[PDB]
């Protein structure tokens, strides 16, 4: 039984281990997945596949946990996902309880940066020990914190995190890499980076009109605190605002793809 | 039992006297007390003997290891501590143990009490034992910080004397060790009983 | 060969090559001569730096190996534990016969399964108990033969030839020509040999299994 | 064995679970339309001879009393499937006293696939399922294939003939289909790609309506196949 | 309760308070022991038991929250969460092999802003602790035979208002009550304020 | 429990999987120590500028507790776990002994789990080499490096990574006894530059002293950068 | 390809085998005993200057009255020593008294066999020197577990020549200074750089006192004088 | 039913500049009744130069004493064939008997041979193993009769032999004890220990 | 031709390789022969000498597993031992959890069950022997054969090993409901002394054993004057 032992724990002759750049191969093969730093959240967008007329909803009870392609970790945590998607969500699964018990030992949320390394972590052991292949996976992480506000960051098959204003993962991405190298700028709106996201995955899809089918988006943003219930927790103090991760919906995004055909049709004039 | 030491200009003293009973018959006079870890720290028993002595044993076995593997010496709070430790993890188990560690390190002097239930304190004068109750009255009327090497040893001699003679589980030889900045030596022994003669006058 | 690398694998001819590659290690150690008559085992070897060869096991029996020592060693401490046990069990000698069928089973399980390795090592175990002296040799295949004298190791095979010679007439020696008898065959195997490259040892009725001082062993060297 | 079966290759496929997705669709042909007021699933049961006993081949099952499943590739795999998602219903009664919902069922059977994709010593399963219930947000039709991967239809089809089944169910379905215009669709669909004559005692049906999963027996099958 | 504890909050600072004695049987060792331990440089907590069990319940918090800090870029954490995750580390130890810490603590903190997206209402805290595991946020409290005199004064006295001095005069008569009215001798007091600007000793009181 | 044996001898006395894992720590970016009178500085190269990387760059020059530091080269995220053990290690001695850790004692122990990385069966070693400075409770400084095998030893300066033995070769010449804390910043910055090509937002760097750190700011680093570039032209 | 556990067809272990071979590419190390006392010397060999000599000792302590010096793999070794060490302080814990030479080199030879647990042997070989009853002894540990008593021995590549050297001038009946003085003239032979007083190493421990001594780099400098 | 039964008797020796002598009676008692009356189990040699000597119970005297007689053969096996020394045994035994602190031998126990130097010694041990070097000693039922008379007799606080009168004082010790411990008698087995060898003899003692 | 590397593969045919190659082994081997008469059963086999310097009783080949009953060995002999051991414990196990003396059909299936699961398992490999069980329990007397296997199957005569053919044939010529235990030793040592090749094995004796009403029902070697 061990001549037909495959070594993906071996290193090979440059100090190389192979399942781990043959991993990162599968990610440059699926769904582009765009992540926007903004003053006022941040934005995730993704490319849907080919929509059959047959494909049916769950008809979930609550529309802002998951999408086909964006998940929530925690209030102030949600991700994108590239690669193997049933590999995603053992990770997800791991990421939701690590960031649950954290809030149970300490009774305040996790760190955006922490969840990250736990999260890498994971993806650094099967790589090292056991006998068996790695997980095929990459994600864009958005979250809010007390320490540095807003961030963005994106995890690799290796193991390896970086910080980000903006990135793009999954099929086009050198080209998407190219336009928000151009209009990416530090004084974006949610708004603004809305529509700069639609029309970067408008160009790499490669249609004149961005089908609102097609496309999805989530946010990660600050409003208003809600109830502030003194008489049950007399000594509780909320904060003015609080984070919160949206998947918008056919009837928001319908005037902020309007904003970005104009803007598509006064860059083909130009020309 | 009586065991006690002190903290002064010079260093430290420790003075013991020599019995063993249950608490009727006498199983000896001479038992030893002071227990010689290496050359650089001292211990001492009370409680129980052989608990005492066992785990004093392995302590100077960490503390040369120590020693081996860094290439230098231990200090006094480290040891105290490795003590500590072992006595808290057995403190359900039922120990009896009361031991003072003394030694002079890269801080100068210092002087700790550690008891079977993992207690651990730093201070400049303890007495333990079942005579420490009238050691303490004559070492609190002696005790300061300018005494001179010899008036220390007498001090420490004095009161050790005072417990033999109104402690019925105290008696024997009484003896003196003085804990330097080169190590540490044995000052003196003496029966309780030629101590005697030269005190009544 | 495709037949050759694990214990585990049986050859198209019904071989087991892996046990007899470990067989090799002991045929390429150092010799080593027993010999036995009516109430005595004498045991010989060349020790030529000083290197062990003979090992007591209990106050009644002990042994020479050759081949790997580090495998010797532990052998040597599976046997004297079992020694150990017995005699707190019972308060007398553990027969000879049950010693040597515990080393054999304990060399087999090293031949079947692919997670151990086959001891290198073979062992002349001699001892004395109430049914008399014995003799036993042990290989790594995980065999036990019962002799009355052989011999092991590199050129024992001109040790082997000189006791076929002389075998039939050892039951009726005394001990002092039947250490002789020893030596001659250790010396067919081979420099001379002195009190410094020649262990000794005897075991035997009224004798517990000891080695030869070098003032003792001056008589016959 | 310990170590890993399934492995990436240089233009980062999985070729194990390929391959595995290969004997799915080599099954015998399975088929699920859900109607504004239930679902159906529906599969062909050809034995090999009529030596064989047609009653007892089963290729829909029960998983608790609202929701079932059909499959199409390797049958003794199936039974592993079908074993752990009953247990699971069970388990979640004890726990919360209500029937579990069908998208936590799936996503349940989802990880065990996962896992039979990495795990030391296994290679993956090899069938895909239809998984069919009803539950407080409604009716529900899931595929689940080798990779762990699923999906939530309004009608689908797995197995050898179903592209063409596919292909028919698309031009034939509508939003809005009362149960039995349902019914009698899948049966519809199985006869175009059936190598013979359908018979009530060679095919298989299951029906959800009025929050309940029942197999039809042999004779009400007959009742319906009479009509088409 | 052979040794008292107090603390108190206004509103720029905590003060706490506790007794140096310690004793074998009916034999005083020494009255100058510092129970008041600081945990970082903007906390304390003062503990009542024996020298065992104190010392080795806040040896095992101190590691955690310097563990923590550096995995954090070195940010100073909330009073909330060193409370919530001391108050888990005593509930779990009761449900434990071992038993219970047999330890009685007081823990306060001033909260200061980690950067400029930080939200937090800055400001003192105090919360009052059990062996069991009962944790309370209060504006004031107490452990051992002392407490119940003090409480009563306090309930009689405190107001958010006082200012420096005139806490540190109402510290010094709730420690005089302890030792006029408890037959237990609680001798010496060591005393420290946490504030904006960090830990500090009192020396004005004993 | 998958248990086979990874790391083995070849017929030579070769350890391939050791001379491999050797390899990668040569692919890694450049990483230099220097150590002066009374500071030890760490200087490493970085990824490379872009306009999209966020102005807060993680960190690759990591605390272990307040008065040791640890840079590295090779594998990012091998690096990281054992960053993890030696923090936990710090923290156990404190527990056990009281006093803080001795920086050759720390050394020990992190050079014992590359060594056990080595020898274990069912894992493969760690695919990095550490540099670890600081300071005693006696205020003499301390500057280490350890090698994917195990082996450990002390240095006055050294260097990892990529053109290591370029930049060795430099600091074989130029390396002077008792240098200030500006002298060292200098230093270190030239001996970088051997190796990397611009010197702009492509270094980071952290100065210790006794019971003071500091992961040096932009606008002080420019400044350091200018005179050595002014240097270099001569 | 062929497993940890597998015999080659003369009986050898091949793992073995390979492990002997690495410790022939190491730092050339020696000792030579007298009726007096026993010496143990090794080449250093540092990598560049900007390294402490300090922090890369080959001569270690184990106990009062033993000292090691090693030829291989360092951070072997070092496993090695650590269990040494362990080994004699158990034997004072136990029984009052020091270990003896010989059980002390029996005790790393039973560490040293136990794989087949861990992937590979040990790249080592130590020569053991100490005083006990039994006087002045020299031993001989290797990755095969075998240990082995000597009167003068060298391991690592300047083994082969200074075996020469050894049959030509060694007798069992030298004196310090003559043994000293041999140590310090086969490694000035075997080495490849020039010989100074901060590139080898020295110890000796005699029967007079029966304590190991580590040479300084004053008294070294005396013995390359005298040559 | 307990674990533990004491079934009596006395064991005493005296160290002198080049020999021990060392005693110890023959009765073995049950629950009001004699089991017999030539019982050797309470002497047990180690080596040519050490003895192990135990009072209390028998059974664990049993264990005890084969416990010893294979570390001892271990030690043999690792140090080249050499015994350890009586200051070697009696430090070995001190640590067997304290790791059985939580369910221990209910014994008292000494240790008895020559140093180094080749001058008699005596550890005494109580049942966890506190132990000290001292120049006689005894144990058992009579204990407390016979230690006052031998620091009497050997110390005289209040007012070198040779082996001829040490054993004649030994004579008398167990005779007075035999008289007044009901639990002691019959007769006692010497062991005199010279460099030379060990000579043994048997004494009659009082049978009620 | 991978397929033939362990016993946990088919090849394509439908054959398990290792299994007969480990029947190659037992078919090499020395011969053996056994009968089944009315009154119990007796064995006999050939063993070939290696040395002429061998004490009587070495490398026996047969053994008692119980009171009523024995074992005896072809193929390789500490393959044997082990079966052997087995048999013990079964044997045990019947007396001491069921109070019966083991049936002979309940214990040679034990032993097929055993030898059996050493056939299916990556990790193992087939043992090299046959083994005849012998018994006279509450069942009458049984003879079975167990192969490498674990196929287990009856007999009133058996042959195995390298003179099996031509033994097979002498044994036909038996009337096994009329022959005695006395009769049963002349003719079957008879048999082996013929087919003994005298040119490859030049030395060898007999070993024969047996289990009867002469005997009490007690397994054992017969006395060596009736030879």
């Amino acid at each position: 039984s061990s001549r037909y032992d495959s070594r993906t724990t071996t290193f090979s002759p440059e100090g190389r281990l192979y399942q781990v750049e043959y991993a990162e191969e599968a990610i440059s093969q699926a769904g582009t997945v765009i992540g926007i730093l903004t003053t006022g959240g941040v934005v995730l967008g993704a490319e849907k596949g080919v929509q059959n007329s047959l494909f049916d909803s769950e008809n979930m009870e609550d529309k802002n946990i998951s999408g086909e392609k964006m998940y929530k970790i925690a209030s102030h945590i949600g991700c994108s996902v590239a690669g193997v998607t049933s590999d995603a969500y053992a990770l997800l699964n791991y990421a939701r309880l690590s960031a649950n018990r954290h809030h149970y030992t300490y009774q305040e949320p996790m760190a955006a940066e922490d969840l990250c390394r736990l999260l890498c972590d994971e993806k650094q052991l099967y790589t090292q020990y056991g006998g068996v292949r790695p997980f095929g996976v990459s994600f864009l992480l958005a979250g809010w914190d007390r320490h540095h506000g807003y961030q963005l960051y994106h995890t690799d098959t290796s193991g390896n995190y970086n910080a980000w204003r903006a990135y793009a993962i999954g099929q086009n991405d050198q080209v998407a890499q190219s336009l928000l190298k151009r209009d990416w700028k530090p004084e974006l709106t949610l708004d603004e980076g809305i529509v700069l996201c639609l029309r970067v995955l408008g160009k790499t899809m490669d249609t004149v009109k961005l089908s609102a089918e097609r496309l999805e988006v989530a946010v990660l943003h600050k409003v208003p605190a809600p109830a502030t219930q003194k008489l049950l927790e007399p000594y509780g103090v909320l904060p003015k605002t609080v984070p919160e991760f949206k998947i918008l919906r056919e009837t928001d995004l319908k005037p902020l793809i309007a904003e970005a055909d104009r803007q598509r049709e006064a860059e083909e004039a130009a020309e | 039992t009586t065991t006690l030491g002190f903290h002064f200009d010079g260093g430290i003293i420790l003075a013991v006297d020599s019995r063993a009973s249950s608490g009727q018959y006498i199983s000896s006079q001479t038992v030893m007390k002071v227990l010689e870890i290496n050359e650089y720290l001292l211990g001492t028993m009370a409680g129980g003997a052989a608990d005492c002595q066992y785990w004093e044993r392995v302590l100077g076995m960490e503390c040369r290891l120590w020693e081996l593997r860094n290439n230098c010496r231990i200090s006094v709070a480290a040891a105290s501590k490795i003590l500590a430790n072992i006595t808290y993890s057995y403190r359900n188990y039922g120990l009896s143990m009361g031991t003072m560690v003394a030694g002079w390190d890269q801080f100068g002097p210092s002087l700790y009490y550690v008891d079977d239930k993992g207690t651990r304190v730093k201070h400049e004068l303890f007495s333990v034992g079942s005579g420490s109750i009238y050691a303490y009255g004559v070492l609190d009327q002696g005790y300061r910080k300018n005494l001179t090497v010899e008036e220390a040893c007498e001090l420490a001699r004095r009161s050790i004397f005072h417990a033999t003679y109104r402690d019925g589980a105290s008696g024997g030889i009484v003896t003196v060790y003085h804990v330097h900045q080169g190590g540490w030596t044995q000052i003196s022994r003496d029966d309780q009983t030629k101590l005697y003669d030269r005190y009544v006058l | 060969n495709q037949y050759d690398t694990n214990t585990t694998t049986w050859s198209p001819t019904g071989r087991l090559f892996q046990v007899e590659y470990a067989n090799e290690a002991v045929n390429n150690g150092s010799a080593a001569v027993g010999t036995k008559n009516k109430d005595f085992v004498v045991l010989t070897a060349l020790k030529r730096s000083y290197q062990e060869k003979v090992f007591k096991l209990d106050d009644h029996v002990g042994m020479a190996i050759a081949g790997l020592v580090a495998d010797g060693r532990m052998l040597a401490r599976f046997v004297r534990t079992e020694c150990m046990n017995y005699r707190y069990m019972h308060d007398s000698d553990n027969p000879l016969p049950l010693i040597a069928e515990i080393v054999g089973e304990k060399y087999q399980r090293h031949i079947q399964f692919a997670g151990k390795r086959p001891f290198g090592v073979g062992l002349l175990i001699a001892g004395y108990d109430s049914t008399g002296p014995h003799l036993y040799h042990t290989v790594p295949s995980g065999d036990v033969f019962d002799f009355k004298a052989t011999a092991m190791g590199l050129r024992s095979q001109a040790a082997r030839t000189y006791l076929e010679k002389h075998f039939e007439s050892f039951p009726d020696c005394g001990l002092d020509e039947l250490i002789m008898h020893a030596l001659k065959a250790l010396a067919a195997a081979t420099a001379e040999l002195n009190i410094k490259n020649t262990t000794i040892a005897i075991v035997g009725k009224g004798t517990p299994f000891m080695v030869l001082t070098e003032e003792a062993a001056r008589k016959y060297l | 064995s310990a170590y890993g079966l399934t492995t990436f290759s240089p233009s980062g496929r999985l070729v194990q679970i390929e391959y595995a997705t290969t004997a799915a669709s080599k099954g015998t042909t399975a088929l699920g339309v859900k109607a504004m007021d239930g679902v159906v699933i529906a599969a062909e049961k050809k034995t090999t001879s009529p030596l064989a006993a047609s009653l007892t081949v089963q290729k829909v099952f029960v998983l608790d009393d609202h929701v079932g499943c059909t499959y199409s590739g390797i049958g003794p795999d199936c039974r592993v499937l079908v074993d752990a998602a009953r247990k699971a219903c069970q388990k979640y009664r004890l726990t919360y006293h209500e029937p579990m919902p069908v998208s936590q069922l799936v996503r349940h059977i989802s990880s065990l696939y996962q896992e039979f994709t990495q795990s030391g010593g296994v290679r993956p399963f090899g069938c895909s399922l239809l998984v069919a219930g009803a539950d407080s947000q409604g009716n529900h039709l899931y595929q689940v294939d080798p990779s762990g991967t699923f999906w939530a239809w309004k009608a689908t089809s797995i197995g050898k003939g179903s592209t063409d089944a596919k292909t028919f169910l698309e031009k034939r379905y509508t939003n809005e289909m009362e149960i039995e215009d349902a019914v009698h669709t899948a049966l519809l669909t199985l006869k175009e790609g059936f190598d013979g004559t359908m018979t009530a005692e060679n095919t298989q049906v299951g029906r959800v309506s009025e929050g309940k999963f029942e197999l039809f027996t042999v004779d009400q099958l007959k009742d319906y196949l009479d009509q088409i | 309760m052979s040794e008292t504890t107090i603390a108190f909050r206004c509103n720029g600072f905590v003060l706490v308070a506790a007794a140096g004695l310690n004793a074998f049987y009916y034999i005083k060792i020494m009255d100058t022991e510092d129970k008041v331990t600081q945990l970082d440089s903007h906390k304390v907590v003062a503990c009542a038991g024996e020298n065992g069990p104190r010392v080795n319940f806040v040896e095992y918090i101190k590691c955690n929250m310097a563990l923590k800090r550096m995995r954090e870029h070195g940010r100073v954490i909330r009073t909330s969460a060193a409370a919530s995750f001391m108050r888990n580390a005593l509930a779990g130890a009761l449900r434990s092999r071992d038993g219970a810490y047999l330890v009685n603590c007081l823990l306060a903190g001033y909260d200061v802003a980690a950067s400029s997206d930080d939200d937090i209402a800055t400001g003192p805290h105090l919360y009052y602790m059990d062996y069991l595991g009962t944790m309370q946020e209060v504006p004031y409290g107490c452990h051992g035979y002392g407490a119940s005199f003090v409480i009563a004064m306090l309930d009689r006295l405190w107001r958010p208002d006082l200012t420096a001095q005139e806490a540190v005069d109402l510290m010094q008569k709730c420690c005089d009550e302890v030792k006029k009215r408890v037959v237990i001798s609680n001798d010496k007091f060591i005393c420290k304020a946490v504030t904006e600007n960090g830990v500090e000793i009192v020396n004005t009181v004993s | 429990s998958y248990d086979r044996a990874i790391t083995v001898f070849s017929p030579d006395g070769h350890l391939f999987q050791v001379e491999y894992a050797q390899e990668a720590v040569r692919k890694g970016l450049c990483a230099v120590g220097v150590r002066g009178k009374d500071s030890i500085i760490f200087a490493v190269e970085k990824k490379s500028v872009q306009k999209l990387q966020d102005s807060r760059t993680i960190r690759k020059i990591y605390k272990l507790d307040e008065h040791i530091y640890l840079a590295f080269a090779g594998l990012s995220a091998d690096a990281r776990v054992l960053v993890n053990h030696a923090q936990l290690e710090c923290q156990r001695f404190r527990l056990n002994y009281e006093d803080a850790v001795d920086v050759d004692l720390l050394v020990r122990y992190v050079a014992k789990v590359q060594q056990k990385s080595t020898q274990s069966s069912g894992s493969r070693p760690y695919g990095v080499s550490t540099i670890i400075g600081g300071f005693n409770e006696n205020g003499q400084p301390h500057l280490w490096k350890t090698d994917p095998s195990g082996m450990s030893s002390a240095w006055r300066a050294v260097a990892i990574g990529r053109n290591d033995k370029t930049v060795l070769e430099f600091m074989e010449k130029s390396y002077q006894e008792n240098m200030t804390r500006d002298q060292c910043v200098h230093f270190a910055i030239k001996a970088l530059l051997e190796a990397v090509e611009s010197g702009s937002k492509n270094i980071e760097l952290v100065v210790l002293e006794n019971k003071k750190a500091l992961y040096m700011g932009d606008d002080e680093l420019r400044k350091f950068v200018v005179e050595v570039e002014k240097e270099r032209e001569e | 390809d062929r497993g940890v556990n597998t015999f080659s067809p003369e009986g050898r272990i091949f793992q073995i085998e390979y492990a002997i071979e690495a410790i022939k590419l190491g730092s050339t190390s020696l000792g030579i005993q007298t009726p007096d006392a026993v010496v143990i010397a090794a080449e250093k060999r540092v990598p560049s200057v900007l390294v402490d000599p300090s922090s890369m000792n080959k001569i270690l302590e184990i106990d009062y009255h033993m000292g090691t010096v090693l030829s291989g793999m360092v951070a072997d070794a070092r496993i090695l020593v650590e269990h040494a060490r362990v080994e004699a302080q158990n034997h004072r814990f136990t029984y009052d008294e020091p270990m003896r030479v010989e059980s002390c080199a029996l005790a790393t030879c039973d560490l040293s066999v136990r794989f087949g647990l861990m992937s590979r042997p040990f790249g080592v070989s130590l020569l053991i020197a100490g005083v006990d009853e039994n006087g002045p002894q020299l031993w001989q540990t290797d990755p095969s577990g075998t240990y082995t008593r000597y009167d003068a021995q060298a391991i690592g590549a300047g083994a082969e020549a200074a075996q020469t050297v050894f049959n030509e001038i060694y007798h069992r009946n030298m004196t310090v200074e003559e043994a000293e003085t041999l140590a310090v003239r086969i490694l000035k032979q075997v080495m490849e750089e020039e010989l100074t007083k901060s590139n080898i190493e020295i110890a000796i421990v005699p029967a007079s006192t029966g304590k190991l001594e580590v040479y300084d780099q004053t008294k070294i400098q005396r013995i390359i004088d005298r040559l | 039913w307990s674990p533990y039964a004491d079934n009596g008797g006395t064991i005493a020796a005296i160290a002198g500049k080049n020999y021990v002598i060392l005693g110890g009676d023959t009765r073995l008692n049950g629950d009001f009744c004699i089991h017999t009356r030539d019982d050797r189990t309470k002497l047990f040699q180690l080596t040519e130069h050490t003895f192990l000597a135990s009072t209390g119970m028998q059974a664990d005297r049993l264990q005890l004493q084969q416990m010893l007689k294979y570390r001892i053969q271990w030690y043999q096996y690792n140090n080249g064939g050499k015994l350890p020394s009586t200051k070697a045994i009696a430090k070995l035994t001190s640590t067997m008997l304290y790791q059985r602190r939580f369910f221990p031998y209910y014994t008292f126990n000494m240790v008895v041979g020559l140093d180094e130097k080749g001058a008699g010694v005596c550890y005494s041990y109580d049942p966890v193993g506190s132990t000290e070097p001292f120049r006689y000693g005894t144990s058992g039922s009579a204990s407390s009769f016979v230690e006052p008379l031998m620091d009497c007799l050997l110390t005289r606080q209040h007012m070198e032999l040779s082996m001829t009168e040490t054993l004649e004082m030994l004579k008398n010790a167990f005779t007075g004890a035999a008289e007044r411990d009901i639990f002691t008698g019959d007769a006692v087995c010497f062991h005199i220990i010279t460099a030379d060898g060990i000579r043994s003899e048997l004494f009659e003692l009082r049978n009620d | 031709t991978e397929h033939d590397q362990s016993t946990d593969i088919f090849s394509a045919d439908g054959r398990v390789f290792q299994v007969e190659y480990a029947c190659k082994a037992v078919d090499n081997g020395s011969t053996a022969v056994a009968a089944c008469c009315t009154d119990g059963v007796v064995v006999a086999v050939e063993k070939i000498l290696t040395s002429r310097m061998l004490e009587e009783g070495s490398n026996d080949r047969i053994h008692a597993v119980d009171r009523q009953a024995g074992v005896c060995i072809c193929g390789m002999l500490p393959d044997g031992r082990a079966v052997v051991s087995r048999a013990r414990a079964e044997a045990e196990n019947s007396r001491d959890v069921f109070a019966t003396p083991i049936p002979g059909s309940v214990l040679a299936s034990r032993i097929g069950e055993f030898m059996h699961v050493y056939t299916t398992h990556y990790a193992y490999r087939p043992f090299g022997c046959s083994v005849i069980i012998a018994s006279y329990a509450d069942d009458g007397p049984q003879l079975f054969v167990s192969d490498p296997s674990g196929t287990v199957a009856g007999y009133y005569g058996i042959a195995l090993g390298k003179g099996k053919t031509v033994a097979k044939t002498e044994l036909e010529k038996l009337n096994f409901k009329s022959i005695t235990c006395d009769e049963a030793v002349v003719k079957l040592t008879k048999i082996l002394h013929d087919v003994h090749d005298k040119s490859k094995d030049k030395l060898y004796e007999l070993e024969v054993a047996w289990v009867c009403n002469k005997s009490n029902c007690v397994f054992q070697h017969v006395p060596n004057d009736m030879i």
